[PDB]
């Protein structure tokens, strides 16, 4: 559970329901019989967004 | 060869108290960095969001947390660029003090004219206010300061106040919790405490920043240091 | 080193492999697992062929001691690549 | 992001917006996005390495401005990222603020000190759109005097701060997070793998590869603390090696 | 290219949406509608040639020149909006003069090549000037650092060169440099080369009949940019014809 | 008023004076600090007019501020040498300030000596004023090649014993400021060989010379 | 572009009047008020500061009522921001004419000067007016004890008692039912200061946080100016529970 | 509309649409015809006046007794370049003492009229000048633009219709070197005739003459004084 | 004001000079540089009375800085001897400093030139120049023959340095000589602590 967290630096609620898809989508293609840690973390990785403040924008 | 464009007026009266392009830099503020300040009583003690969220700092100089001058020290939220030009004019300023009197700005005075060119942007077409509100510490009149200038260039005097991400919420608890007559060891305690209910995600010393001013002088904690006062307390 | 983007270093990884099943027995087991997980990388054509090579592997690894780690590896496989295969590779 | 509202005439002034963004920096960004430039940085304690690619419209050039690396004083250099036309805008200023830093501190100037002079002066463009910001990114390597290699990186805006590591360009985040895997690993710092490890990044967020004489590395090393390019024999030195590095 | 005329440029101040103003991609346009001007730099120096437009039998010397003469030693071969192309070679001519008064020496051509591509982006800047609508080269040839060629475009870039060519055709003229070798040559060799290229690239939908004028900052008019010798001009002229052919 | 002296063992400076500070030629303070703190590393001494010295020594106590702040990299003697030398040369005579400047910069130790007009030049010992001769001469004994910081304390105190003989505006104390990379001492007191005080016996008239008819208190 | 749009800052807008320094006003109204008041022997000014939050450490204690001089004294009715730059405008002005003058200040005189740069802004320079209205009080030999009331507007007005800020309309008439022409002595204008500060505020409850209250008073030879320090101020708090009662009966 | 006043927007061909009606404005301005020689320079130009109470106003401006210059266009524009125009030749006497030519002066005059075609929010001057000058070398006529954009010509005409005097002018092109200052002022005047309609042939009191050289002083002939160059035209050669 | 002089080899030059920089009658430092921060990359000779040197030899760091990096790292020695030109044509006979300069420009090979305290800037063979090369002229021109080759030229520079300190009232102990190349500039000293004396007179 803490790695999820990790990983990106910008995601909001219905952000995560899109990378629970994104992972399913890597891991359709493996064939496999369950969700391993490897699909969350490319998921997050792709679609992770622009770091918003420090080039301005929030900040 | 020259220049003109936008020199009339940018900026309109809100019945509020204040203009309404102000008002949208002090949001700016809010999703600026988590920066706050409370006031030992024996010194005052600053601590700062280190990270610009990237996650990969290596501080050793390059600091948020940075000595104006002997007994001055700023942290801030919000913008970079516009933050460097307050701490450039704040040493000119402190030092000017400093000629006349053989001592540096006090904290009161050093707001005064900081706050003269943030107005200065709003009114005048062409240029645009400040978009960083200044946590201000200093030790003047024997007794340990803390002053909040905002964006506007109004000023609210804090014994202690919060900044950056949920910086509404951040006052109130500030408000009702604030405490004095601490030790230099539980001021650093107190503030790493402080700063894990503004601040979110993982602090170790490469994400938070500390800064105490005392009576020795200004300087900035080791990120050695840090650590061990976030581990210490719950 | 690097990808090297996934068609560019696939269609020379493709073409060697191929060749190594046919050619000769013992010492092309040890050859063709090597030449086999380089092939491996891409999710494109790269599976189709990476496949035929695994049947050879599994019975020259019978042959020897292999065989506890033969099965293993052409097991996973059908489970990871079910692909565009024919019928007659598939049965 | 936000395209802002206006309440005051903000639509084509740097002026506020709810978000707190500035019009014209954000649109500063979209100028990196039109050169094509992206850059990676590493910081080591044997050297901080600047790489970043080379234009080629064609093969009559000369280099001596067909170059993104700058010398910004002898021994601190950096790299302009972005539209090549606002960078040289923005190096020109810099040069003249840089020369007045050498009438006024006598000597040599810390990285430090160094992007901290240009983030005042990009502070007045920021501020205006009488002149509109330079959308230019400018990442400073050199070797901070008691401290080390230093890798700091500003932005158009003028925003700096101290990384492990850094990039700018096209796409600053999804770069930064290759870097980061290449940080945590952190390899031992020495002259050749500082240099290989940056280039190693920068070849394969782009995933087209390059040839030496294809980028330009900038080092300042421990053994001259001088802004050296390495040309194309040294930089060819590190790229056979790191074929048969793994 | 991107620019619509309504929006995003209505202020000579307005940064556009793609991070390209529009008002520098609108100065590039007019400079493709023009006609082809080339410089190409030699070992022993650099030849310009650049066609002079003919819509009077009246027309002297005077009407309708692309070749300046920034400094006296550097020249300056620009195409596209004529208007702005001769005021710039003013500010310019006073910006090398100043140069020459305090420096004392045959101005190196890498330092001018930053001071104005930087001066071109500072039009692009501010509101009571507008970008310059020409790309121009600069040209010359020295002891101080040898035969310079450099050209600026109307974004304010500056990009070293040894050959090029700004025209109707930019690429084609600049592959036909490229199968050339320069090297191999010097600035006698160079005079018919450029020579032809002009007349091959140029396409008339606005000419009538024009007139090359090139010129000569080499090895016989001794590091000051002077109109091309006599003989010179004959080598040249015979083998732009024989090149149609 | 301000003679000054400076000694390398090895390292940067110990700064050496006889303190007192005058109003003109008469002494308005006994004996009261005047090698000087400039913000926390830089020290002066000071020659020939006290007073140019005191006041370019803070502008240029400005422009080092600036620098250590953001690099966290020792005070820069080379910026402080550069801003005294463009505010003299203009005039090419305004004010005499002969200023011993002495830290140890962020790469090497840096000693700096400002004449009347404008230098440039890097030497890494001199001595100030018209008695620059008297404080070389104990030095010159002293110290052959290498001295210790306390040896160069000894020299120090005695070149400043030398200068409250040669002038006797200069007096008292022998202050010894130790100049360095983050230490830095200021302590008034190093050497009591005498000192300036007030009177064992008292006599003073009291009202047989004393005239009063009025008296009123205002705020 | 910019010729598109309107402001009409410089421009003169259908109603023979410019927007700018219409809507100043409005602003002026929903920040903390300030009110000066005539008594005998002195002059004194009472404001409600810009904060409302309810913990102050006092670092500036001049964050509505500014002495600029031993002679003068103001303070801020509208926005903090604008009043940080005319602060510094009059701590000079105050003082320069001090220098040549060596009598008091005269409170009209320094009026209408100020009044003038508030009015040199909206009609040229192409920068809004202040969207500040400063109350000034001091004491001149030839007007006596005074108050003036300073505008974005540019316009000035010699008082007795006059309140600008927050709901000025009640408190103007307020300071007139309690305080006639020349009535009340220093010590019970104070406290009647503070009553109208408790009724009218942006925001409820009158604490000394929220107060700061500045005494003229012509001690023995010299016209001392005094912001009061929190303890005095509550002294009075106590003699404005006092004062509600005298003003009724 | 406003994106055609704008200084700001261009065109595709990327012509801002301000420069182009700024150089319509001389065309709907009177024709001026500008010839030189080896020893003269003449200005031949059209008149207009209010009434027939009234006499013709100069369109031949006196500058220098060795420069002079004639307007096509608006006046009051006119009046800035001119004042521009004698600071500039006047300061050339007096520094250099050389009689100026002709061709260093309207390039600097090409620099400031280009300026307001680059600021935003303000408009093209659009006044056509003829400037006739003679310098040590020999006479030159040079046309300056409301842009930039001059010419060096034997013999040019600017105005409606301009083409057409060019060509009358292109078959005696040679000729003009050769001839006196009486022909040339001749050979000027069967030019501007081309412009007008073939219905009207010029009269003595519609014509100016401005004879430059320093073989002569400048004159401005006016509306009387005009005859004696006038005498000896064809009329409208087709 | 001490000896400056450059002796032309034919691809670096050698420079040497005496020190003591004088504060009036008294000599107030003699254990300083004679070839300071210019640049970085840039020497010039320098001896002579410490603010005539001083106030040339910052503006031509200044121009110097600019110049160095837009042309590609090294500059021209023609101009960075005229910007010490402008400061000594303002103070034309106030400050009798002359500066030798002497560099390896991008121009081409080894070039020594002379900026006078008139404003006279000039490429020569080699001279030697102060206020006291009025003083050293004959010694100097005796070591200076037609291509004076490296070797030679540590001998002959150092001796002309030391002839200059033991004659010199003006002069002091140690020379320290320059040598100049395109790597930057690199300084010797030569004892003079240690007893060489130009033989005494009868």
């Amino acid at each position: 559970l803490e790695d999820y967290v990790a990983r990106p630096d910008k995601i909001s609620g219905a952000d995560i329901n899109s990378i629970c898809q994104e992972s399913g989508m890597l891991a359709v293609r493996e064939n496999r019989y369950i969700v391993l840690a490897k699909d969350f973390e490319k998921a997050y990785k792709t679609v992770i967004k622009k770091d918003e403040q420090e080039h301005e924008f929030y900040k | 060869m020259a220049e003109r464009g936008y020199s009339f007026s940018l900026t309109t009266f809100s019945p509020s108290g204040k203009l309404v392009q102000i008002e949208y830099a002090l949001a700016a503020v809010a999703g600026g960095a988590p920066s706050v300040g409370i006031k030992a009583a024996n010194g005052v003690v600053l601590a700062t969001e280190k990270k610009q969220k990237s996650i990969l700092y290596d501080e050793r100089s390059v600091h948020k947390v940075e000595p104006i001058t002997k007994h001055i020290g700023l942290v801030y939220s919000g913008m970079g660029p516009d933050y460097r030009v307050l701490v450039h004019r704040a040493r000119k300023l402190a030092q000017q003090y400093y000629l006349v009197y053989q001592e540096p700005i006090p904290t009161a005075q050093l707001v005064q004219r900081v706050a003269s060119v943030m107005q200065e942007y709003t009114q005048s077409g062409g240029v645009r206010p400040f978009g960083v509100s200044l946590l201000i510490c200093g030790w003047n009149e024997g007794r340990p300061y803390l002053f909040q200038s905002d964006p506007s260039g109004a000023y609210f005097a804090w014994k202690a106040t919060a900044m950056g991400k949920n910086y509404v919420n951040g006052k109130t608890f500030l408000e009702k919790r604030y405490n004095e007559d601490l030790e230099l060891e539980d001021a650093i305690h107190t503030a790493i405490l402080t700063l894990k209910e503004s601040f979110e995600g993982q602090m170790t010393e490469d994400n938070i920043e500390v800064g105490i001013c005392n009576e020795a002088g200004f300087r900035r904690l080791t990120p050695t240091e840090v650590r061990d006062y976030l581990a210490a307390i719950a | 080193r690097r990808s090297q983007l996934k068609q560019a270093v696939a269609k020379m990884v493709q073409q060697c492999c191929t060749y190594v099943e046919e050619i000769t027995d013992l010492p092309v087991k040890l050859r063709l697992i090597d030449t086999l997980r380089m092939v491996t990388e891409g999710k494109i054509y790269v599976e189709i062929e990476r496949a035929r090579l695994t049947k050879t592997l599994a019975t020259i690894k019978e042959q020897n001691g292999d065989v506890k780690e033969a099965a293993s590896i052409l097991q996973e496989l059908q489970v990871e690549t079910y692909g565009s295969m024919e019928k007659k590779e598939r049965v | 992001m936000s395209r802002g509202s206006s309440a005051g005439f903000d639509r084509h002034i740097t002026i506020f917006s709810p978000e707190g963004r500035l019009y014209q920096v954000e649109y500063a960004f979209k100028a990196i996005n039109q050169g094509g430039l992206t850059s990676v940085a590493v910081r080591g304690k044997d050297c901080a390495v600047i790489v970043t690619q080379k234009k080629v419209p064609d093969k009559l050039l000369d280099s001596s401005t067909v170059t993104h690396l700058f010398k910004i004083t002898e021994n601190i250099g950096c790299v302009m990222t972005g539209m090549t036309a606002d960078s040289r805008s923005q190096v020109q200023r810099a040069r003249y603020e840089a020369a007045n830093w050498k009438y006024k501190y006598g000597y040599e100037i810390p990285v430090d000190m160094l992007c901290k002079r240009i983030a005042d002066i990009s502070q007045v463009y920021t501020q205006n759109a009488e002149m509109r910001p330079l959308g230019c990114c400018m990442i400073l390597i050199g070797i901070d005097e008691e401290q080390g290699p230093q890798v700091y990186k500003c932005d158009p805006a003028g925003y700096y701060c101290g990384f492990k590591a850094t990039a700018a360009g096209v796409k600053q985040t999804e770069s930064t997070s290759f870097l980061e895997k290449k940080v945590k690993k952190k390899f031992d710092w020495t002259f050749e793998q500082t240099v290989e490890t940056a280039i190693t990044c920068l070849s394969t967020v782009l995933s087209i590869d390059f040839k030496p004489s294809e980028i330009e590395v900038g080092v300042v090393t421990v053994e001259n603390p001088k802004f050296r390019i390495l040309t194309e024999a040294e930089i060819d030195a590190h790229l056979v090696a790191l074929a048969e590095r793994d | 290219m991107s620019s619509i005329g309504t929006g995003y440029d209505l202020s000579a101040s307005t940064f556009s949406p793609d991070g390209r103003v529009f008002q520098v991609e609108y100065a590039m346009k007019a400079v493709e509608n023009s006609s082809t001007a080339i410089g190409i730099r030699c070992k022993d120096g650099v030849v310009f040639g650049v066609e002079k437009l003919v819509l009077s039998k009246l027309y002297e010397e005077g009407s309708n020149k692309r070749l300046f003469n920034v400094d006296r030693h550097v020249g300056m071969a620009v195409a596209g909006l004529l208007a702005d192309a001769r005021s710039l070679a003013d500010i310019a001519r006073e910006e090398a003069s100043n140069f020459r008064s305090n420096f004392g020496y045959n101005i190196p051509l890498k330092h001018l090549a930053d001071r104005v591509a930087m001066y071109v982006h500072a039009y692009t800047l501010y509101s009571a000037v507008r970008p310059f609508g020409c790309s121009f080269m600069l040209g010359s040839y020295s002891v101080n650092d040898g035969a310079q060629l450099y050209m600026i475009d109307p974004s304010g870039v500056s990009y070293g060169y040894w050959g090029c060519a700004i025209g109707k055709a930019r690429q084609a003229a600049k592959t036909e440099i490229e199968k050339l070798q320069m090297k191999e040559m010097t600035c006698r060799d160079v005079v018919k080369e450029v020579a032809k290229i002009i007349y091959i690239v140029h396409d008339e939908v606005k000419d009538k009949a024009f007139e090359l004028e090139l010129s000569w900052v080499g090895e016989l008019t001794k590091g000051r940019h002077e109109i091309v010798p006599k003989d010179v001009r004959e080598e040249a002229e015979k083998y732009a014809k024989e090149s149609l052919k | 008023t301000t003679i000054a002296g400076v000694v390398y063992k090895d390292g940067i400076v110990l700064g050496a004076d006889t303190r007192a500070t005058e109003g003109m030629v008469v002494a308005d303070k006994n004996c009261s600090k005047i090698h000087f703190i400039s913000p926390n590393i830089y020290c002066c001494g000071a020659g020939t007019a006290a007073d140019t010295d005191m006041t370019t020594q803070l502008i240029s106590s400005n422009l080092e501020l600036h620098s250590l702040t953001t690099g966290r990299l020792p005070r820069v003697v080379t910026a402080n040498r550069m801003l005294k030398q463009m505010l003299f040369r203009y005039q090419g005579y305004i004010g005499a300030a002969l200023v011993l400047g002495g830290v140890d910069v962020t790469g090497p130790h840096l000693y700096s000596i400002y004449p009347h007009g404008s230098t440039d030049k890097l030497p890494y010992v001199t001595m100030g004023s018209g008695s620059l001769a008297a404080m070389a001469v104990f030095e010159d004994k002293f110290r052959p090649d290498m001295e210790e910081e306390e040896a160069k304390k000894l020299v120090s105190e005695a070149i400043a014993a030398g200068i409250f003989n040669d002038l006797g505006s200069g007096s008292n104390i022998d202050l010894c400021v130790i100049s360095k990379s983050k230490l830095d001492f200021l302590r008034p007191y190093s050497v009591p060989n005498k000192k300036g005080t007030r009177f064992g016996r008292y006599r003073c008239e009291k009202g047989t010379t004393a005239v009063l008819t009025e008296k009123v208190t205002p705020l | 572009m910019s010729r598109r749009y309107d402001s009409r800052t410089t421009i003169f807008s259908p109603e023979g009047r410019l927007y700018q320094v219409e809507y100043a006003m409005e602003a002026i109204g929903h920040a903390g008020t300030c009110l000066g008041i005539l008594a005998n022997d002195g002059v004194l000014l009472a404001a409600e500061r810009r904060n409302i939050h309810k913990l102050l450490d006092e670092v500036f204690f001049s964050e509505k009522i500014y002495k600029l001089n031993e002679d003068m004294a103001c303070s801020v009715a509208g926005i903090t921001s604008d009043a940080n730059v005319l602060t510094n405008e009059l701590r000079l002005i105050a003082q320069r004419y001090l220098l040549q003058y060596q009598e008091p200040i005269p409170c009209e005189q320094l009026v209408t000067a100020l009044c003038d740069i508030k009015q040199a802004y909206t009609q040229f320079g192409g920068k809004r007016p202040f969207g500040v209205s400063l109350l000034y009080i001091g004491w001149d030999k030839h007007y006596g004890f005074q108050l003036y009331q300073s505008d974005p507007s540019g316009n000035y007005g010699g008082w007795k008692a006059t309140c600008i800020g927050n709901n000025s309309a009640a408190a103007v008439s307020m300071l007139k039912q309690d305080y006639k022409e020349g009535e009340m002595t220093l010590k019970s204008a104070l406290a009647l200061a503070v009553k109208v500060l408790n009724k009218t505020m942006d925001v409820s409850k009158l604490s000394a946080e929220k107060v700061e209250i500045a005494t003229l008073t012509r001690e023995n030879g010299k016209t001392v100016i005094r912001v009061l320090k929190q303890k005095e101020v509550e002294q009075l708090i106590k003699k404005h529970e006092e004062e509600e009662a005298k003003a009724e009966r | 509309n406003q994106y055609d006043n704008d200084v700001t927007v261009w065109s595709p061909q990327g012509r801002i649409h301000q420069i182009e009606y700024a150089m319509e404005a001389v065309k709907q301005g009177s024709a001026t015809v500008g010839l030189k020689s080896k020893t003269h320079a003449v200005l031949v130009a059209l008149k207009r006046a209010q009434s027939e109470l009234a006499a013709h106003q100069k369109k031949i401006l006196h500058v220098d007794n060795h420069i002079g210059i004639s307007i096509a266009g608006l006046t009051a524009d006119a009046r800035l370049l001119c004042n521009f125009m004698r600071q500039e030749c006047l300061d050339s006497r007096f520094v250099f003492d050389r009689p100026l030519p002709v061709s260093r002066l309207v390039s600097l005059i090409g620099s400031k009229t280009q300026i307001p075609t680059q600021r935003y929010g303000r408009r093209p001057y659009g006044v056509g000048l003829l400037i006739a000058g003679y310098d040590d070398m020999g006479p030159h006529v040079f046309q300056t633009c409301p842009s930039a954009n001059y010419f060096d010509c034997r013999a040019m005409s600017i105005g409606a219709r301009s083409q057409s005097a060019r060509t009358y002018l292109e078959r005696h092109m040679s000729e003009f070197m050769q001839c006196n200052l009486d022909e040339l002022v001749k050979h000027g005047l069967r030019a501007l005739r081309e412009t007008l309609p073939a219905e009207q042939d010029l009269t003595t009191k519609n014509v100016s003459i401005g004879i430059v050289g320093k073989d002569l002083e400048f004159t401005i002939y006016d509306d009387d004084d005009v005859s004696p160059f006038l005498d000896g035209l064809e009329e409208r050669p087709q | 004001t001490t000896i400056m002089a450059v002796q032309f080899d034919g691809g670096v030059v050698l420079g040497a000079d005496s020190r003591t920089t004088t504060g009036s009658y008294i000599a107030n430092r003699v254990t300083d540089k004679l070839t300071p921060i210019h640049d970085h990359i840039f020497c010039c000779r320098s001896g002579s009375a410490a603010d005539t040197q001083a106030v040339a030899d910052a503006v031509t760091y200044q121009l110097g800085f600019h110049s160095i990096e837009l042309n590609e790292p090294p500059l021209v020695h023609t101009a960075a001897s005229l910007f010490k030109e402008m400061c000594y044509r303002y103070r034309e006979d106030l400050m009798a400093g002359i500066i030798i300069a002497g560099w390896d420009p991008q121009e081409g090979g080894q070039v020594y030139s002379v900026p006078m305290g008139g404003m006279m800037v000039r490429q020569s063979f080699a001279i030697g120049g102060s206020g006291s090369s009025y003083i050293y002229g004959y010694v100097d021109a005796t070591y200076r023959e037609g291509m004076t080759k490296d070797e030679c030229l540590q001998f002959t520079a150092n001796a002309l340095a030391l002839a200059m300190e033991r004659d010199g009232s003006s002069g002091g102990v140690i020379r320290l000589a320059a040598i100049q190349q395109s790597g930057v500039e690199r300084q010797v000293l030569l004892g003079d602590q240690i007893p060489k004396v130009t033989i005494s007179t009868l």
